[PDB]
């Protein structure tokens, strides 16, 4: 249905900004090492 | 005009707000650049997509919008609670 | 295959070393290094035993390294 389509693209908009968020911090990660 | 707050999350918002809570240009609904998506216009008549505003066609915690920066896909918008 | 056309957003292969020669630490384990590349949390993205992915939109695939003191390192994986 088109509410379970919706849910299905908020999913994955969830997912792809925590992927966002954890590589940026891998990258701040190196620059408070260096 | 509609009015420019929420209610509750945003379900209803329909206004012209068209910028991130970190201040981002948003995505017009209609392109697929920089950031393709599945939020079709005309795929999801009810969820009033238009031109590049904030929305919440999602049961998102408030309205939101893909960004015009290549470097991040969406954000959330700051829509004030309404009073 | 063992190659990507872009920039490994699908490489699915076995190569299990940084592009130093640094064997990557496995992503079910959070020893050395603890993280949040879950395989059980993104389970579409292949995170499978130590070998290098490009779950996150990086510039290529990559790990965590067994080295304490290398948190993750880029990996050289060949062009298709």
């Amino acid at each position: 249905t088109a509410d379970a389509e919706l849910q299905r693209l908020k999913n994955e908009r969830h997912e792809e900004a925590e992927l966002e968020r954890l590589k940026s911090e891998r990258h701040d990660h190196d620059k408070k090492e260096a | 005009p509609a009015e420019e707050c929420m209610h509750a999350s945003g379900e209803n918002y329909d206004g012209k707000i068209s910028k991130t809570m970190s201040g981002l240009e948003c995505q017009a609904w209609d392109s697929q650049s920089p950031h393709a998506h599945g939020y079709i216009p005309s795929k999801f008549p009810n969820k009033n997509l238009k031109k590049n505003y904030c929305r919440n066609p999602d049961r998102e915690l408030r309205p939101w919008c893909f960004t015009t920066d290549p470097n991040k896909r969406w954000e959330l918008c700051d829509i004030p609670r309404c009073t």
